[PDB]
């Protein structure tokens, strides 16, 4: 396991 | 209406909100705004341990919030858990929001992102 998913772009 | 940044919170801003949080926690009473603002920074971090810390702080805030504030806290709990691939938790939070706010276009889009991320990982739920 590694990187978080991208912060949701519509925010 | 926006561009896709990679660094959503600077180390200096994370530290500023951490310092105020730890000041208030040591002095005995933490403002909801202080705890939420720190958590909000943490959940935007690039680093997993930051996001986890933000989820902890948001779960502690939940019983202190008005119904409006609780909806915002639950939204950011769905966001943080989504980013960490805590999919069952992210779905629980966003689906609860969608029954209490079925018109929420932001919640519906987050549910769609969670669903796609689960299918990408070959998971169901």
């Amino acid at each position: 396991k590694h990187d978080p998913l991208p912060y949701p772009h519509f925010l | 209406m926006e561009a896709v940044l990679n660094e959503l919170v600077s180390v200096e801003d994370l530290l500023k909100f951490e310092k105020k949080f730890q000041s208030e926690k040591a002095a005995g009473s933490v403002s909801k705004s202080t705890q939420f603002e720190y958590a909000w920074c943490l959940v935007r971090s690039k680093y997993n341990d930051d996001i986890r810390k933000g989820i902890v702080l948001l779960e502690e805030l939940l019983p202190k919030g008005s119904k409006e504030e609780q909806r915002d806290y639950v939204f950011y709990l769905a966001v943080g858990n989504y980013r960490l691939k805590e999919y069952e938790k992210a779905l629980k939070y966003v689906r609860g929001l969608l029954q209490t706010e079925p018109q929420n276009n932001q919640a519906k889009e987050l549910e769609r992102l969670i669903d796609k991320a689960m299918k990408k990982d070959g998971l169901v739920g």
